RNA sequence: ACCGGCGGACGGCUCAGUAACACGUCGGUAACCUACCCUCGGGAGGGGGAUAACCCCGGGAAACUGGGGCUAAUCCCCCAUAGGCCUGGGGUACUGGAAGGUCCCCAGGCCGAAAGGGAGCCGUAAGGCUCCGCCCGAGGAUGGGCCGGCGGCCGAUUAGGUAGUUGGUGGGGUAACGGCCCACCAAGCCGAAGAUCGGUACGGGCCGUGAGAGCGGGAGCCCGGAGAUGGACACUGAGACACGGGUCC
């Protein structure tokens, strides 16, 4: 990049959270700007090609695209670079199908298939909140959306809490705070993919990071950083979990 | 030869069935496309007019061959989705 | 020296070329661009040439020209000479290209021997 | 008052922008503890910091020093031989991206 | 075919220069820019203008290029409103480890938007109903700029080097911090733990060899850097001082 900006990506270079063949090609699908960020998300041509099989050629996969065949949190998207990430739902109402994306035991993305009710909301982790005009709060959430809520509620989210958003019409039906005994499920780093409660928090000083201790099902301890622990519930998983 | 089929799957969005199959034939040459897409469309009642081989192949030492090939159920839908060369080498339309 | 002249009618969009040389040419030279001079002292038979009844003591003004190699005249450059400069629009230049600008060569303002064509516009 | 580090601040106050106790300076990043070896300068100290260096090939070890530029704000004000502590900061000069923040032990 | 929009700054090639924050690695930006893309909150009122294409006449050996007539737009220009930026005085609503930041109220100024446009159906018509679009604000994403600590060649038959040089105060300039550049005040800064100068060379993941410790190389594939006959300098643009764009020697 000695002038512009890249536009092109070597299938070498991919990045290293996609199924995919490295040697079978030379170019990959350099993803377009989107909702969720490069290391967590994967450009919706693979999934329609090599995940599910639906097709097989680049040409006619973009056919299917174009007539509005599938739907990513109940909004029909026909561009073949658009990134899917994590907590996202993959719907396909003529095929009566529904998949939540989800990190596997290795960081490698997958489809976990799930029932059609469970299908209409989204678990949103709050990124960061901040004064607007006119006073209100805006919430910008971990997939980049945002939303907006008037000064009398600003007691009741903080960073870190999780909202279930029903979708596609964006609305609000539950907060869950974070907290001891909270339910959570691991995002990045080694221990991604393990799920359990929170049992203590540590704080450092000069910026670093803060750190938390997760016990799980069998009864060990785990530590990770905070950001990288998604709350799902209070004491039970709100949504299905592999 | 004998034709046996191992897998068919259904494609709603495509609107279109996949077939795999192999083709068990020692001392044989390789079979032919019509041959095959006689037997085939003989086989699961189909209309030999939406049936496309999508290819034949052989191997090293063996003696069978495995073979693919699609349906569709309308004329039309097969036009738009098909590209032309496959068309031509299977004898559906006719070559400029 | 002969000069070529390129008569407009604006009233119609129809123009005429004649060629003038002589004593009359020698009138001629010496002038700028933008300045009107009547055409019965210069000396025409403009209603025979156009076919169409004139008004009377109808003067022409010099628009642009053209030397003998083929470079143009430039009206904002004063004198005579001949020059080469970089630009970027007006006349004697044609951008194609978004910010383009390109050296040329170009004439001046005042008419010279060197001068072939001569485009001027009827006045009414 | 605070500023993440967990010490005790200056006796008294200051009047100089650069200072992060008084000033509008912001601190963020490295935090090292150093010796002063020169104060030369108008509001300017040296700071040597030694440490060990490993040489795999001949399995030991070699003394290797680190020699930093830093802020010194009137209200701190440290001298030659004085152990301090100074923290990383946008740039203030051509080699100056340092400023001190505490004197840990007056020489 | 022409006007108009987007792209042509990626991709492709080579290793001359460079011993340097060029590269590898951990961190920082509360000191910064970002067209295309995603979410949320708002807006689209009133006027004006030229010209290509097309017709008449051409100039020049050509490369190129002149005059006159006529016309349209998601082309161009104004008015309003929204909005942006600077400084002074108050209140404490937000994030964060920490506010020259964000939010609210007064006051003086400067800058200052938009295309309800296009396509299809139901409409006798009236008007809907989808599809693609235009402008402003908050955040993200993508692609970058800048900074710091640490790590990796040879020479003493090169021992002293530096004078905008090192730091301070007050400014200018930049997208942004900074001797980056000025005015003024001081005498600093580096060095036998090898400065300065000279030689050689793009850096790394890696590759060859050996029981290992080591020794030698770093063209081909990936990531980063630099260049377009040599040396200097600009226009347009979100992005260039631009390999198939411009100017001088
Ligand atoms: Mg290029
Ligand atoms: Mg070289
Ligand atoms: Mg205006
Ligand atoms: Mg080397
Ligand atoms: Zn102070």
């Amino acid at each position: 990049a000695r002038k512009g900006p890249k536009r092109h990506l070597k299938r070498l270079a991919a990045p290293t959270s996609w199924y995919i063949e490295r040697k079978a090609y030379k170019w990959a699908v350099r993803p377009r700007p989107g909702p969720h960020n490069m290391r967590t998300s994967i450009p919706l041509l693979y999934i329609v090609r090599d995940y599910l099989g639906y097709a097989k050629t680049a040409r006619e996969a973009r056919k299917i695209l174009n007539e509005g065949k599938f739907l990513v949190d109940g909004r029909v998207r026909k561009d073949y670079k658009f990134p899917v990430g994590i907590m996202d739902v993959v719907s396909i109402p003529e095929t009566g199908e529904h998949y939540r994306v989800l990190p596997n035991r290795i960081g490698k993305l997958i489809l976990h298939p799930i029932s059609e009710e469970e299908a209409n909301i989204k678990p949103l982790r709050i990124r960061n909140k901040r004064m607007v005009k006119g006073a209100k709060i805006q919430l910008n959430f971990h997939d980049g959306t945002n939303h907006l809520i008037p000064l009398s509620e600003k007691d009741n989210y903080f960073t870190s809490y999780t909202v279930l958003m029903k979708v596609p019409e964006r609305e609000i039906l539950e907060v869950l705070p974070f907290e001891k005994g909270a339910y959570v499920f691991v995002t990045q780093g080694k221990n991604v993919a393990r799920k359990g409660r929170i049992v203590e928090i540590k704080k450092f000083p000069m910026g670093w990071p803060d750190v938390v201790t997760i016990e799980d099902e069998e009864g060990e301890l785990f530590d990770t950083l905070k950001e990288y622990a998604f709350v799902v519930g209070r004491d039970k998983p709100r949504i299905s979990l592999p | 030869m004998e034709i046996k089929i191992t897998e068919v799957k259904e494609n709603k969005l495509i609107g279109r069935k996949e077939i795999y199959f192999e083709i068990y034939h020692p001392g044989e040459p390789t079979p032919s496309r019509k041959d095959v897409k006689g037997k085939l469309v003989a086989m699961l009642d189909l209309n030999p007019e939406t049936t496309v081989i999508q290819y034949i192949r052989s191997y090293f030492g063996s003696y069978k061959s495995k073979g693919y090939a699609k349906y569709y159920y309308d004329k039309d839908r097969m036009l738009y989705i098909e590209p032309e060369y496959i068309l031509i080498r299977d004898g559906i339309i006719e070559k400029k | 020296a002969t000069f070529k002249l390129v008569i407009s009618d604006p009233k119609t969009g129809i123009a005429k070329q004649i060629e003038i040389t002589g004593p009359e040419a020698e009138k001629l030279i010496g002038k700028r661009i933008g300045d009107q001079i009547p055409v019965k002292e210069l000396g025409i038979n403009l209603n025979e040439l156009f076919g169409k009844e004139f008004p009377e003591d109808v003067k022409m003004e010099i628009r642009g020209g053209t030397d003998k190699d083929g470079f143009p005249m430039r009206p904002d450059i004063h004198g005579p000479r001949r020059v080469r400069i970089l630009l970027s629009k007006g006349p004697g230049f044609r951008p194609k290209e978004k910010g383009e600008r390109r050296k040329k060569t170009v004439r001046g303002n005042t008419i010279s021997p060197e001068i072939v064509q001569v485009n001027v516009k009827l006045v009414y | 008052r605070d500023i993440g580090l967990r010490i005790q601040p200056p006796a008294e106050k200051c009047d100089d922008p650069k200072c992060p106790w008084h000033g509008h300076l912001k601190i963020h990043g490295r935090v090292f503890e150093g010796i002063v070896v020169s104060d030369k300068p108008r509001k300017t100290v040296t700071v040597e910091r030694q440490y060990y260096h490993y040489l795999k090939k001949y399995e030991r070890y070699e003394l290797r020093r680190s020699r930093i530029h830093a802020h010194n704000p009137p209200c701190i004000n440290a001298k030659v031989g004085d152990r301090v502590l100074i923290a990383e900061t946008r740039p203030l000069s051509k080699t100056k991206h340092f400023v001190v923040v505490a004197v840990l032990e007056r020489a």
